[PDB]
Order: structure tokens, then sequence, then C-alpha cells
């Protein structure tokens, strides 16, 4: 997260950290808790292995130089990538892991809400995203969980600045014109939340943009709304 | 996974 601030115990509860182990341990991606045994993420967190013995989601961290060798983790059951989902193309950018064991919840490990099928934003004036990612290009992962405060950009809008892409309907942006607030490399898969009524809810899903926090190069993201039927379907299927 | 996506090896 460029342009963030650290962010404090249960701001932020269904923020996981999607780690691997192979001879070093290393963060990779962000994802978001929806349920006792489901974490949301994007399909290119996989890209590179999806042999899922490596992997150790973190879940109830808030600052990951916290993480020591009895720190519990949860190990992926099934990994589920959206079968429409290809690489070079970046269409449907989500994927669904399913955890080994439940968690219970508490105050610092819960589950974020989820839109219904067809909503529009217009309501998400408070929208904030999270996470580990770099601070800067070419910078490192961060410690403490950031957060940034941005504003939801128009799809027509968002086009504007992407002529090479495909800016979708199932596709969200969000971001300032003089830049310098924005997700960065290692913020893949995390959410993008926003605050309406007092409850905070699922939007996006991080998942590209050029370079970090750039004028006028906003971040795009995986409108969640547009796959709840996805989302139900494999999660009712699969339990 | 191409320049534009965040992932630390695309
Ligand atoms: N929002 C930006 N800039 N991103 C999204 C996460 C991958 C890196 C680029």
């Amino acid at each position: 997260i460029v342009g963030g601030t650290n962010s404090s115990w249960g701001e932020w509860p269904w923020q996981v950290s999607l780690q691997v182990k192979l001879t070093a341990q290393r963060h990779l991606c962000g994802g978001s808790l929806i349920g006792h045994q489901w974490v949301l993420t994007a399909a290119h967190c996989f890209d590179g292995l999806p042999l899922q013995d490596v992997w150790r989601i973190y879940s109830g961290i808030l600052n990951l130089s916290d993480i020591t060798k009895d720190t519990p983790f949860s190990q992926i059951k099934e990994i589920i990538i959206h079968q429409n989902y290809k690489v070079s193309e970046g269409n449907h950018d989500i994927a669904l892991i399913k955890l080994q064991a439940p968690l219970n919840y508490t105050e610092f490990q819960k589950p974020i809400s989820l839109p219904s099928k067809g909503d529009t934003s217009t309501i998400y004036t408070n929208c904030w995203v999270t996470g580990w990612g770099f601070s800067k290009e070419k910078g490192e992962i961060q410690n403490i969980l950031q957060k940034v405060n941005i504003p939801l950009v128009t799809n027509e809008e968002c086009q504007k600045r992407y002529q090479d892409y495909k800016i979708t309907q199932r596709m969200v942006c969000a971001g300032y014109k003089e830049g310098g607030k924005d997700a960065c490399k290692g913020d893949s898969g995390g959410p993008l939340v926003c605050k309406h009524n007092g409850m905070w809810r699922l939007v996006g899903i991080t998942s590209w943009g050029e370079g970090c926090a750039r004028r006028e190069q906003p971040g795009v993201y995986t409108k969640v709304a547009e796959y709840m039927d996805w989302i139900l379907e494999k999660t009712q299927s699969s339990d | 996974c191409p320049k534009r996506f965040a992932a630390l090896f695309c």
C-alpha cells in the first residue's frame, strides 16, 4: 500500500496473509475471510505453484514481524480458480480457498460482508484498501497492515486511462488523479472494502494497475458483486 | 502473469 498508514487491531479482521514456505517463508498475497472455512483472493496469486502444501494462511495477525514458529496458521484443502480466468488476459481474476479446518470467529478474525448480485456503488463513498504490499514501486513488504482511503472511479474514466485493455462491468476502479495512494506489489487478492451505514462490505479484490500510485493510473479491482452467483455456487457445492 | 498484476513475480 502506497500513501497509507498503519492499521490498529480489529480494524480489518477479515484480512489474511497468504504466505508460502519452501525453504524460506514469504508473504505473497492478501485475501479476505468470507466464511468460517473460505478465503476470497485473486486468481493470479496462484500463477506459479497451485500445489497447495506450500501455503500458510495467517489470520488474526496485525503485524507480520510478530509471526513466529508457534503462530497458528491455516492450510489449504481446496483451491477454486474461476474457470474462465486466463493469465494473459486478466478477466475473472478471482479465486476461492477452502481451509482444512474452520476458524473460530474473534474480534481479530471474522468474515467480511459480501454485496448482493446487483448493486451500484454510488453509496460507496467511503472505501479503503489494505495489505502488507510495497509502500512504493520497487519497494518492500511492510510489517504492519497498511490502510489507505481511495475514491472509486467510474469505469468510463478508468477506461480512458487504460486504452490497451479491456475495463469491463465485472471490474471496479479506484484511485486519485494525482496519484500517491494505491495498492502495490504484495497487495494482490486483498480487499477493497466500503463502509455504508456503519457496516463494512467487500466491493473489490485487488487485481492490477500500471505501476503503483502513478498519476492518472487508477487501481483495477475485481468487482465482487458480479461474481456473487459464482461464489455462492462454488462454496455451496463444495460444502 | 503480466507486469500490470501485483504478485511479486508478475
Ligand atoms: N493498484 C495497483 N497499482 N496494483 C494492484 C495490485 C497489483 C499491483 C498493481
